[PDB]
């Protein structure tokens, strides 16, 4: 069961974009996955970034 | 439920500090949740490559240019992470602060 | 054998309803009663003082500490302390050009330059906000260490007041627009030294109270509420009135009183008490002729009734000098018979200082020492242990009060004004010896008679403080 | 001088070498070179495309 969108930026110089393509595909009706929306701070990356990526993508 | 590690300047060299880490590091293989441990930077001046290694591996926390908007993320996080909670009530945290932190700074009843 | 009778320290209201002694950690801990959307800053000055400002604000920004919390506690950040946000954008700038200040340099008088000075800067903050589309709630002048040195009253080489801010608030009060004067050195002082090479404007250790005063007064008069005062009666209205005279020269300065008005919360209500040119400078013992009085009156009654619809049951009256039969005979027709009227006197010139045997400690803030029903003293300076440290230098004194007329308890007028004495704005300090009815009354008094050309002052107080 | 990391199946897994790791990183960063790390692949069943992501 492979649905996510990942979207890759450099953090925080593509912040603004990013971020209104998370949301305009998640109230479009896509669940995406990006660094700023899912990925909040305090959480650990690399792991779920493999995860999401060899998984879920 | 959570930890809360301050990674401060002097919060990643002291020997307790990195006790209380290395046994919050245990019972969160144990406990085998990744979300147990919550950094907390507040320094600039401590580079994000210096921390010890518990903290290198999670995100750390932001509250070093601001309080409120990390203490809103570090609020929506743990209701997004679904902590069991209380209603809000100040009350509770007025008591505690005239509990402790008016114990030497209070006039007494003694003749002057 | 008389003692010392106590009174307990007020307490203000915060944020969700709590109550606390410290208005800096009371903020800190809860903030404001009611919360504001967002301020935008404008600023005026040099382009040097621009930066500066913005550096200042991003320092206010950071969380900065001081030697310790148990006296002046550190500043956590203005969204963590108010839950408003303070930006670096969105800031409207209008530079002064220095050859307009090096033109206006060389004038013989310095008055003319004043005055000059100030209707540039009145006019160009008046061009600001009458074409500028984004609203700025509060506007801050960084005026310039040597204007503020150089261009003093006896600097050597009617109606207007020589002093900077005077006339710049008294002249920018026919437009509603609240203003706040920031002199350079003050946020400036990293790069500003003396002739011998030592900042004179140091704060090395004590710049949090700068941050905490400048933090409370940009929250203040955007619009916000800091704190208010816990426990107020249903109909008393406290009136602080100013009797603060004037020497303008032949120009009849008679009685130049105005006055305060606390009702229900901290709102200030000031209603322009008149010049009343009878009883010309000859005659200043400040005895209200009937009419002015009954005014004067009529005008709190009518503000009581527009905030309250109810007709208050108590006023309370503060001043500074006696009051004569008649002035209290016209002060009690116009009420009515439900209602009681009583007057209150504060001065500091009569002297008692209270020493202490061992150590090296002063009276404890919140001391009562009762004479008789009529005379008393309260000790609103001294040692709090909140604090752990004295409000007052070297030996506090402490201010006599008398009631004139009126039945009332002395204890009662006591603890009173010692919980209006912890209504400072202006200086995020924990007390003041004078209440701020008192405090704020020689400030608005000196606004108010930098301009006579003004003949309705908004009754608010941002643009004055 | 120089890290060396075994880029085992154990090796991937296994907290202490993602730590080392990590902290390599960190260290090579500090002193600009991209050679500090220096991985050894000891498993014939691990390819070159189930590393973890500082090795790849």
């Amino acid at each position: 069961m492979r649905n996510k969108i990942f979207i890759s930026h450099a953090t925080p110089e593509d912040d603004d974009f990013t971020r209104w393509l998370s949301l305009k595909l998640i109230g479009l009706g896509y669940e995406v996955w990006c660094d700023i929306l899912f990925l909040d701070k305090g959480v650990d990356f690399w792991s779920t970034i493999e995860k999401e990526i060899r998984e879920n993508t | 439920c959570k930890f809360l590690i301050v990674s401060s300047t002097a919060g990643n060299k002291r020997e307790g500090v990195l006790k209380e880490l290395a046994v919050a590091t245990k019972v969160k293989k144990h406990l085998q949740d990744d979300m147990f441990i919550i950094p907390l930077a507040i320094d600039e001046n401590l580079s994000y490559d210096d921390i010890n290694i518990e903290i290198v591996r999670l995100n750390a926390i932001d509250f070093k240019k601001s309080w409120a908007k990390g203490l809103q993320d570090l609020l929506d996080a743990f209701e997004k992470q679904n902590v069991p909670k209380k209603p809000p009530d100040h009350s509770k945290s007025n008591l505690l602060y005239q509990q402790i932190f008016l114990h030497d700074k209070q006039a007494i009843e003694k003749e002057e | 054998m008389k003692e010392l009778i106590y009174i307990e320290e007020p307490s203000i209201l915060f944020a969700h309803g709590q109550k606390c002694t410290d208005p800096r950690d009371g903020l800190a801990l809860f903030g404001p009663l009611n919360q504001i959307y967002g301020i935008k800053s404008g600023v005026v000055g040099t382009q040097k003082g621009l930066q500066i400002f913005k550096s200042y604000l991003d320092k206010i920004q950071k969380p900065i500490y001081n030697h310790n919390n148990i006296t002046r506690p550190m500043f956590p950040g203005f969204e963590a302390v108010f839950g408003c946000k303070w930006e670096s954008q969105n800031i409207v700038f209008k530079e002064i050009t220095d050859e307009e200040i090096r033109r206006y340099l060389f004038n013989a008088s310095t008055h003319k330059r004043t005055y000059d000075l100030v209707t540039l800067f009145n006019d160009k903050i008046i061009t600001a906000n009458k074409n500028d589309e984004e609203r700025v709630d509060v506007w801050f002048v960084i005026v310039p260490e040597e204007i503020y040195k150089y261009c003093r009253p006896n600097s050597v080489l009617y109606n207007y007041d020589a002093q900077f801010h005077d006339q710049l608030k008294a002249r920018l009060l026919e437009h509603t627009i609240p203003t706040q004067i920031l002199r350079e050195s003050t946020l400036a002082w990293r790069d500003f030294k003396n002739t011998f090479g030592a900042p004179i404007r140091d704060f090395s250790k004590i710049e949090g109270h700068l941050a905490w005063t400048i933090s409370t007064a940009a929250y203040y008069k955007a619009g916000g509420k800091p704190w208010k005062l816990g426990d107020i009666r249903p109909g008393v209205c406290y009136l602080g009135l100013v009797y603060k005279k004037i020497e303008k020269s032949k120009n009849p300065q008679n009685a130049c009183c105005a006055a305060q008005m606390f009702l229900d919360n901290g709102d200030g209500t000031v209603f322009k008490g008149e010049v009343g040119p009878w009883y010309n400078p000859e005659k200043g013992e400040y005895h209200l002729k009937p009419k002015e009085a009954k005014a004067l009156l009529t005008q709190a009654l009518e503000s009581y009734k527009e905030q309250n619809k109810s007709y208050p049951k108590e006023v309370f009256i503060h001043a500074r000098t006696r009051f004569n039969d008649e002035e209290w005979n016209a002060f009690n027709e116009v009420t009515p018979k439900n209602t009681n009227l009583v007057g209150v006197t504060i001065t500091k010139s009569k002297p008692l200082k209270l020493y202490k045997t061992e150590g090296a400690f002063p009276i404890m803030r919140g001391n009562a020492y009762i004479v008789d029903e009529k005379k008393a003293f309260l000790w609103t300076l001294g040692f709090v242990p909140k604090l752990q440290s004295t409000l007052s230098m070297e030996v506090p004194n402490p201010i006599f009060i008398e009631i004139n007329k009126g039945e009332a308890e002395i204890q009662q007028v006591l603890k009173d004004i010692l919980a209006l004495t912890k209504l400072n704005y202006n200086a995020c300090i924990y007390a003041d010896g004078e209440p701020v009815t008192l405090r704020f009354a020689n400030k608005i008094g000196e606004i108010l008679t930098a301009s006579t050309e003004i003949k309705t002052p908004p009754l608010a107080f941002k643009y004055y403080i």
